[PDB]
């Protein structure tokens, strides 16, 4: 749907391509090993190394574990994984180790996925950014201590007619079952009562919009050896995610085909239907015949002169 | 600051150096080898082969060995092709760990081959088999396998319960069973008391099999010609623990009389510091009997005072 | 008495496909949330499906489903049409067996959400065995069947249940489905006579009607224009099956030892041993009018005296 009008005089709704929202973009992470010479190793079943007690080095690309390896082609021949600092830094806070993706425009994010290289964190969550420099709201809460960590009901659900914007807490990924390449995925329209009629739901349309996405790794799942505080035990727990998968489209509210990076070094929607703006939110001043509306499937949502 | 404060011994794998100390009443490849395979084999062009466990495993000469004493952790990239294979139609299978002295056990991970066993339980022995405790119960159906055992969330740190979180029906891709003696979050604090110490120190760990998953095809017959579809098999089991020293030294020297010039084993003899004596440093040494023995916690050395 | 040896019924049987990609020229399929493996340099993350090409990996027909050692066929990408949600797979065993279990595992797609397991004896009438849905709620709304609670158990020998535990999206890659028909039944040890025909069929139909979705299609849908959909957002949705292995016993009441292939009739039939009679070991020879013919049991062969 990269066209405005095919054969008729009136145009139709035009949607952008479903390109990945994390490809070839640098993600900012609070922590990153490599400048400190630090060794670590756990049960080596993840890869097959005899000990895997090597070091994180920033100067060695073949040994670095920074945020660059997080987003990439995700080739199955040689996966690239970002690794945080181990428990030597003591990763258990009221705060957390947070990594945030910057996009520069509102994107129609549909799903979020992660590929845990080493283990699923016991308690972690992923956050939103409705508008630039705006407040954060969460997608979903994965924790085995829903009532203790976030004080929320485990395996929560939203009934019909309720506030579907509010997130939930569930223990779907709490036990470290895969221990290698753990797949966790969340979709924006999962469990929403108004999902079927989402095209006529203003609340979902605004809520699904996102500019930046961050993950709050609250608690790191541990075997239970933290009591001894052994140095080998201390370095045997860490965070490692190999793929940061998030899907979305350049949200111009269905009034543009493609978004092109102009000389301002910022993305702008090539708005059609006599509109201009970051998301085609306003029609041209000469074309204020009718109020602006979302590009519904049935209608075209154009601005007459 | 081991001398000024307290340093705890490093925790490592137990199987390294203890591979020969494995026992089980279920091993294929006996004096009469027999075929053993399961439905839905994908990566192998041939359906299955013959178990031959009369020789220790070799990369090329003996690639079909399935002894319990040859299975190790992922030491080599050939981890995918080393494991032990049980017999046909076995319901009471048991494996155990043999320890020279009392060790500390906290958790074990076993990567199964075909199916997580229907019934799984751990048997505890803190006095070299004189008593027989239990850790936890795993069952596909708790009441069917272990009736009278509570099922659900955590109740107590040291309470035996039955959980189905590790007895699923889709373990083919090297599925493993997670067990933790001490909960990551349900532990209020570290008493370091005999109540928790006697419930954590282990002389001979015991793993028992009570049931095996059935796909329904073998429930209509009692013939030996079809029992080979169902069997237990573990890619690798790893047990992490440390030499018990009451928090005096951060390491244990190799056991005397052992000539293993390898890096990785975990011993059970602690050198004595802060004026103490004994195999595990359980008593103050000479001229320092003035104060009673006390454990070392945090930065408190709690060294025995001179008489 | 003595059932014949186990044989994989799916290996030597014919399989029919309702629709597979590649038969309509080239076809472009993008993995749901992830990129293509890096063998072809490919920013547009679709491997080219094909049906008539020189590269074996390009072609993905159903002739690689069971007979292939490790391969798969994928349903055509919905960009061709929305009607491709309903795809049926037929298992042509050519003879009536005693099916005990079925194994289905995907290759590069989530396990199908809504799909039925229909049996057949006469080749015309089809009776389903188990019902599958994306959620336990969908079982009551769509199939009007109460889903089972906790572990999948049978309250009756001939009961039919709707199980959603095998439709979870968590096993995104190589998701597995293990269906049992005897375990958990009240007459589990002794196969009840009514359970015999319930577990006996000649054709097993793997009717797939709905694909498991991450709400990608629901984000962009056009009810008014059903023939105009965004190719990119729908190319990520398709079925994929890589193994339909099935096992069972020959239906001759366990009065044989094996079921070797017969060159005379091109059919697989057990031998009529243990003093049995008839072409299919389903009768007793003349001279035993005192004892009417009846099938044997597990405990004894029940000779025709
Ligand atoms: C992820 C998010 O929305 N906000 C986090 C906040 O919770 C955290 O305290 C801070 C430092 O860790 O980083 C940011
Ligand atoms: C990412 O974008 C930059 C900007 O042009 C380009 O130079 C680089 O090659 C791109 N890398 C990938 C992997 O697409
Ligand atoms: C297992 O059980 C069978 C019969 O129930 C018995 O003959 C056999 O000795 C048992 N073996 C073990 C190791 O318990
Ligand atoms: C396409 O496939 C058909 C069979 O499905 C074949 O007859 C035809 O030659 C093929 N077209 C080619 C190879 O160009
Ligand atoms: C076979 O597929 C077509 C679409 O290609 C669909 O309309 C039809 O319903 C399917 N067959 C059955 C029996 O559902
Ligand atoms: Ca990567």
């Amino acid at each position: 749907m990269d066209e405005c009008t095919d054969e008729g005089g009136r145009p139709q709704r035009c949607m952008p391509e479903f390109v990945n929202a994390a490809f070839n973009v640098t993600v900012v992470a609070t922590n990153t090993c490599g400048t400190p010479p630090e060794e670590y190793c756990v049960q080596t079943g993840v890869t097959g190394v005899t000990k895997s007690c090597h070091l994180c080095d920033a100067g060695q690309p073949h040994l670095q574990h920074g945020a660059a390896f997080l987003t990439d082609y995700n080739n199955q021949a040689d996966t690239t994984w970002w690794q945080s600092q181990t428990m030597l830094a003591g990763v258990q806070y009221p705060s957390s180790i947070n990594l945030t993706l910057h996009l520069g425009k509102a994107f129609d994010i549909t799903y979020v996925r992660l590929k845990f290289h080493t283990s699923r964190p016991e308690s972690f969550a992923i956050y939103k950014r409705t508008w630039e420099d705006g407040p954060w709201i969460p997608y979903q809460y994965y924790s085995g201590s829903c009532e203790n960590t976030y004080s929320k009901a485990n395996r929560g659900f939203i009934r019909t007619g309720g506030d579907e914007q509010q997130a939930l807490c569930t223990d779907e990924f709490s036990d470290i079952s895969p221990l290698t390449g753990g797949n966790v995925a969340f979709s924006t329209l999962e469990g929403r009562p108004s999902a079927y009629n989402f095209d006529n739901s203003p609340v979902l349309q605004e809520w699904v919009t996102a500019t930046d996405i961050s993950v709050t790794l609250n608690r790191l799942n541990t075997f239970g050896d933290e009591v001894f505080n052994d140095p080998k035990v201390l370095k045997s727990y860490y965070y490692a995610i190999s793929d940061f998968a998030v899907g979305g489209r350049c949200k111009c509210n269905g009034h543009a085909s493609e978004c092109m990076k102009n000389e301002f070094d910022k993305l702008v929607c090539n708005c059609k239907h006599n509109t201009y703006g970051v998301d085609c939110e306003k029609c041209l001043p000469f074309f204020n015949d009718r109020p602006w509306r979302r590009a519904t499937a049935e209608s075209a949502s154009e601005c007459l002169p | 600051g081991c001398a000024e404060g307290s340093c705890y011994p490093a925790t490592g794998d137990l199987l390294i150096g203890r591979a020969q100390k494995l026992s089980v009443t279920s091993t294929c490849g006996l004096h009469k080898p027999e075929p053993y395979c399961i439905v839905s084999h994908l990566q192998e062009d041939k359906k299955c082969f013959i178990c031959n466990s009369q020789d220790p495993y070799h990369e090329t000469l003996n690639p079909d060995s399935h002894l319990i004493e040859n299975v190790v952790t992922t030491f080599a990239p050939n981890r995918l092709k080393i494991w032990w294979q049980s017999e046909n139609g076995v319901e009471n299978v048991t494996i155990q760990l043999d320890l020279e002295a009392e060790f500390h056990f906290t958790h074990l991970i076993m990567t199964f081959k075909t199916f997580r066993p229907a019934a799984m339980l751990i048997e505890r022995s803190s006095d070299f088999g004189k008593t027989w405790g239990v850790y936890r119960y795993f069952a596909y159906d708790c009441e069917a396998s272990f009736p009278g055992i509570s099922t659900g969330p955590m109740k107590k740190v040291d309470d035996i319960i039955c959980d189905s979180r590790y007895s699923d029906i889709e373990p083919s891709t090297e599925g493993e069973v997670i067990f933790r003696a001490l909960d990551p979050a349900f532990k209020i604090e570290d008493p370091y008391s005999p109540r928790i110490q006697n419930l954590l120190k282990i002389t001979n760990l015991r793993i028992k099999f009570v049931k095996l998953h059935t796909l329904g095809d073998n429930l209509l017959d009692s013939r030996m010609e079809i029992r080979e579809k169902y069997y237990y098999a573990v890619y690798d089991m790893v047990v992490r623990g440390n030499c018990f020293c009451y928090g005096h030294a951060s390491e244990c020297a190799p056991v005397d009389g052992f000539n293993e010039e390898v890096e990785g084993m975990v011993h059970g003899h602690c050198m004595c510091r802060h004026n103490t004596k004994g195999l595990n440093c359980e008593l103050c040494m000479d001229f320092y009997h003035d104060l009673p023995w006390r454990p070392a916690e945090g930065r408190n050395s709690n060294a025995c005072k001179k008489c | 008495g003595l059932f014949p040896a186990i044989l994989n019924l799916a290996t030597n049987a014919h399989i029919s496909a309702n629709a597979t990609c590649g038969e309509k020229g080239p076809e472009m399929f993008c993995k749901l949330v992830e990129h293509v493996p890096g063998r072809p340099v490919r920013h547009a993350q679709c491997r080219v499906c094909d049906g008539n090409s020189t590269n074996p990996r390009e072609r993905h027909p159903i002739s690689h489903a069971i007979d292939g050692t490790n391969n798969w066929w994928q349903s055509p990408s919905i960009q061709n049409g929305r009607e491709y949600h309903w795809v049926t797979v037929t298992l042509d065993l050519r003879q009536v067996f005693q099916v005990a279990y079925i194994i289905i595992k995907a290759a590069n797609a989530p396990r199908p959400g809504n799909w039925i397991l229909e049996r057949s004896v006469d080749g015309v009438k089809f009776k389903p065995w188990q019902y599958y849905a994306v959620s336990d709620t969908e079982c009551l709304t769509r199939y009007k069947i109460t889903p089972r609670r906790g572990p999948p158990t049978y309250r009756a020998d001939n009961e039919v249940i709707c199980t959603s535990y095998y439709s979870k999206l968590v096993p995104l890659e190589h998701g597995e489905i293990h269906t049992s028909l005897i375990n958990g039944r009240p007459s589990a040890d002794d196969p009840s006579p009514q359970l015999l025909e319930f577990t006996s069929a000649r054709y097993i139909r793997l009717r797939l009607q709905r694909i498991r979705t991450l709400n990608a299609d629901l984000m962009t849908l056009s009810h008014r224009d059903l023939r105009d959909l965004d190719p990119i957002v729908t190319r990520r949705y398709y079925y994929s099956i890589k193994d339909i292995s099935v096992g069972g016993m020959c239906i001759c009441y366990g009065h044989a030892s094996s079921c070797p292939w017969d060159e005379e009739a091109k059919q697989l039939q057990c031998q009529c041993e243990h003093n049995t009679c008839g072409e299919s070991c389903d009768r007793c020879c003349p001279g035993y009018h005192q004892q009417p013919w009846r099938p044997g049991t597990i405990s004894s062969g029940n000779e025709c005296e």
